[PDB]
């Protein structure tokens, strides 16, 4: 908006800004060690106490 | 601060009713319905300060000119 | 279409309307406030003239 | 009721019934009646057309001229049809083969020609032989400073009916720039930034500002070939000549080095014309050129109203 | 604070400016370790910090 | 559609001077703005004709053709209503200028400094501490002498200096200073020290006497060679029986009309372009008057 003004000025039209604002992106990791010995025994099935 | 509001306006509301009549008349509603038919065709809360004996209002304005982005 | 159209326009005028009034307020405001501030002499000299 | 009909009365008398204009204001002065029913009414379309909270005064809102257009024929491979619609363009007379395609010219094709700016040139033209065959006798113009005789203004681009061979270019040759379609859209002229100096701008009591701002072009025959520029200013034409003088006082100093050699003829050394005159207390915009090769800066004005003027010399 | 970029970046603002950010770079670094340095009127300077 | 101006005073002018205004009603002065309110220091000459500097009239013609011309309609205690002039309509206007002249009917009208005078010129508006200066308006024959007048003084005056010679300076003077009428003879003034904008339009004109210098053509010279001696009329008058002597030593070669086309080719474009020079501003084409009324209709 503006004010209305008595000099000599010169009078500003109707304005208006237009803005944009974008995204930004993000990547995380880390990374975990499993025996194999450890993997292995989840499958077989215990025979034994 | 002895009152935020200030209710002591003049009794007079001509003005008040002028300034109604204008805002009205040129909200969205209103310049629909005239471009159809032609084609048919309150304190003023401001800070009050004691000095002394007197009642003082403290004000300023300097949110509209920041928003019209002119010096103040 | 032609509706949106429409009513696109008549918004935009009824926006440039809002736009003139106000700034007329404001203009009332500012032409008051410069009076005051013409019509207001400095303390340093008013301090004792009064 | 068998055929439907491929239009509805209905619409086009509607349509036409919203642009007949206003009628008369009579005023009868012979009967008291009549005459009182009438100034009512003077009254009532005096606040109607007076007063701003109405959206009523901006009804009655709508000495307006139309603009004047011209056709032309032209090679397609002479004219690239990526040209941005608003470019001012020059045609080039001819004097017995009139007849078939006239060959007119943007300011990058003339760039082209006479040989940032040069980049998107080259990128928009594959061979400069295409363009160079249009003007076998520019070799001679130049040097007997004639060129400026024959390259004249149109006016800015606004339609390209695209076709294969031949193509049917449309400007605005005098009046309101504005499209010739039916919805009437608009169109801004655009000139090359680099090409492109302000006259205000570079000569920086206080001044005042006229209500208009005027556009020029100005060829000027230096020694690295002919050169052609844009300025603009609001000033008055009898000081901007003179401004002109003072800008190309340097190029003139470098030119005249050697003179005894040639007679009379290579005497004249540029020329000025006046494309239009544009909204003033407004100035222009900055813009890019949409070509793939790059930017191109342009400057692009508004509400363009094109007075073309013949060419003035500047000596 | 509007009062200094009312009219905008001129050359001239921008000095006055670039003198501000020198003159607090002084002044109001490391604030907390001024107010124990301070008499006590330290409360109300974290507060008002 | 519509053109207005209102220029509004600070403070309320005395009633001797609103009296003073009303005079000047129906004047053309310029305005450096077109606004629906202007200031009133953008409104007269004042600011580039002052008081405490030397004036320069090529400067104030520069600023009349750049500035908006707005007809003076109406005076009031608290403000001036003005009309701003449009490139195509057609405005009542009125003869009000102290340096009296009176004009003919459908008579191409020019706008001016007031090179006659300073005082009368400018109206003072010592309530609003300025004062305005209205431009002189003038017939366009009388206006092309006068500023012929002024170019010449801004070189004579320096070719003649008074010390050397105090007789020089008389002389000069007589053809310079005063402008001439029908039954009427007016003094204008002279720039005391000439440094102004002349010198640098002159600078444009020496550039084309020296270009045009060089293609005159021959025909041309021995045509008047012939005619001084041999027959007499009012123009040769200024020429007496005797002939200036370069004339007879660049004439000597034999004519030939080919060669001599090209020179009247190359001269022709020149003259062309030198006009835009001689303008120097704005004019008022009329379309009736009322000798009566001292009224014009100009456009």
């Amino acid at each position: 908006p503006t004010i209305a003004h008595g000099d000599g000025r010169r009078p500003s039209k109707q304005r208006t800004f237009i803005v944009v604002k974008n995204c930004h992106k993000h990547h995380i990791s880390t990374e975990m060690e499993l025996s194999m010995l450890d993997l292995e025994i989840l499958h077989s099935i215990p025979e034994t106490p | 601060e002895a009152d935020n509001q200030i209710m002591g306006p003049s009794s007079y509301a001509s003005f008040v009713v002028r300034g109604e009549n204008l805002v009205t008349a040129v909200s969205y509603g209103r310049v629909m319905r005239t471009f159809e038919h032609f084609m048919a065709r309150v304190p003023i809360s401001a800070a009050v300060i004691k000095l002394g004996n007197h009642a003082v209002a403290v004000e300023s304005l300097q949110k509209m000119y920041n928003d019209t982005q002119s010096p103040y | 279409v032609e509706y949106a159209e429409y009513v696109g326009a008549v918004k935009t005028v009824a926006s440039a309307l809002q736009f003139g009034v106000d700034a007329l307020e404001r203009g009332l405001i500012n032409t008051v406030l410069s009076v005051k501030l013409r019509h207001a002499p400095p303390m340093f000299i008013l301090q004792t003239l009064a | 009721m068998k055929v439907q009909g491929s239009v509805d009365r209905r619409r086009l008398q509607r349509r036409i019934a919203g642009l007949l204009p206003p009628p008369a204001r009579r005023l009868n002065i012979s009967r008291g009646s009549e005459f009182t029913r009438d100034v009512r009414g003077l009254v009532e379309e005096h606040a109607q057309a007076s007063s701003l909270s109405a959206a009523a005064v901006w009804r009655a809102g709508l000495g307006w001229r139309p603009p004047v257009f011209g056709d032309f024929l032209i090679h397609a491979s002479s004219f690239n049809n990526a040209e941005a619609t608003g470019t001012p363009l020059f045609q080039f007379k001819q004097s017995d083969p009139f007849s078939g395609v006239d060959a007119v010219f943007t300011p990058l094709s003339l760039f082209i020609l006479m040989n940032g700016l040069t980049r998107m040139a080259n990128l928009l033209y594959d061979s400069p032989a295409t363009l160079a065959d249009l003007v076998p006798d520019f070799g001679r113009l130049v040097a007997d400073r004639r060129f400026h005789n024959f390259i004249t203004p149109v006016g800015p681009l606004v339609e390209n009916i695209k076709s294969t061979y031949l193509n049917k270019i449309t400007t605005v040759v005098h009046g309101p720039v504005v499209s010739k379609a039916i919805p009437r859209s608009t169109v801004k002229v655009t000139v090359p930034q680099e090409a492109f100096v302000d006259l205000d701008a570079w000569l920086s009591g206080l001044q005042p500002c006229p209500a208009d701002a005027r556009l020029y072009v100005a060829l000027t025959y230096e020694e690295a070939g002919p050169r052609f520029t844009f300025f603009q200013s609001s000033r008055g034409h009898c000081q901007i000549m003179n401004i002109l003088r003072i800008y190309y006082s340097p190029s003139i100093m470098h030119r005249y080095a050697v003179v005894q050699p040639l007679h009379i003829e290579e005497l004249t050394f540029g020329a000025v014309a006046c494309l239009g005159t544009f909204s003033a207390t407004d100035g222009w915009r900055r813009s890019a050129f949409n070509y793939r090769g790059s930017s191109l800066p342009v400057v692009e004005i508004d509400s363009f109203y094109s007075n073309v003027s013949d060419w003035e010399v500047i000596l | 604070d509007p009062t200094f970029t009312e009219r905008g970046f001129s050359k001239t603002v921008k000095s006055d400016l670039i003198a501000m950010f020198k003159r607090h770079l002084l002044e109001h670094s490391f604030f907390l370790d001024r107010a124990e340095n301070m008499g006590s009127g330290f409360s109300q300077y974290v507060r008002s910090r | 559609m519509d053109l207005k101006v209102v220029v509004s005073l600070s403070s309320r002018l005395y009633t001797d001077e609103i009296a003073k205004m009303q005079q000047r009603i129906g004047c053309i002065l310029p305005l450096a703005s077109t606004h629906g309110t202007q200031n009133v220091q953008g409104l007269g000459l004042g600011q580039v004709y002052s008081l405490e500097t030397v004036p320069d009239y090529v400067s104030m013609y520069n600023y009349l053709s750049d500035c908006t011309l707005a007809v003076l309609d109406e005076v009031s205690v608290d403000s001036l209503i003005l009309t701003k002039i449009v490139p195509g309509q057609t405005y009542a206007i009125k003869n009000k200028y102290q340096p009296f002249f009176q004009w003919h009917g459908t008579g191409s009208l020019s706008v001016m400094p007031p090179v006659f005078g300073r005082e009368h010129a400018t109206v003072k508006l010592e309530s609003n501490d300025v004062d305005i200066v209205f431009p002189m308006v003038l017939p366009t024959p009388i206006a092309e002498e006068v500023l012929q007048k002024i170019l010449l003084f801004n070189v004579y005056s320096r070719v003649v200096m008074q010390a050397p010679g105090n007789a020089d300076m008389l002389d000069v003077h007589m053809h310079l200073g005063s402008v001439s009428y029908l039954g009427h003879h007016y003094e204008l003034a002279l720039p005391e020290v000439p440094g102004p904008l002349g010198l640098a339009l002159l600078d444009n004109l020496s550039l084309y006497f020296c270009i045009m210098v060089t293609l005159l053509p021959r025909a041309s010279m021995r045509l008047v060679r012939g005619l001084i001696r041999h027959e007499h009329h009012d123009l040769l008058n200024l020429f007496q029986e005797m002939v200036p002597d370069e004339i007879a030593r660049i004439d000597l070669d034999d004519l030939s009309v080919a060669d001599d086309l090209s020179r009247m080719r190359v001269m022709m474009t020149y003259l062309q372009s030198l006009a835009s020079l001689f303008n120097l501003g704005p004019r008022l084409a009329t379309a009736a008057y009322s000798q009566e009324t001292l009224t014009a209709t100009c456009w």
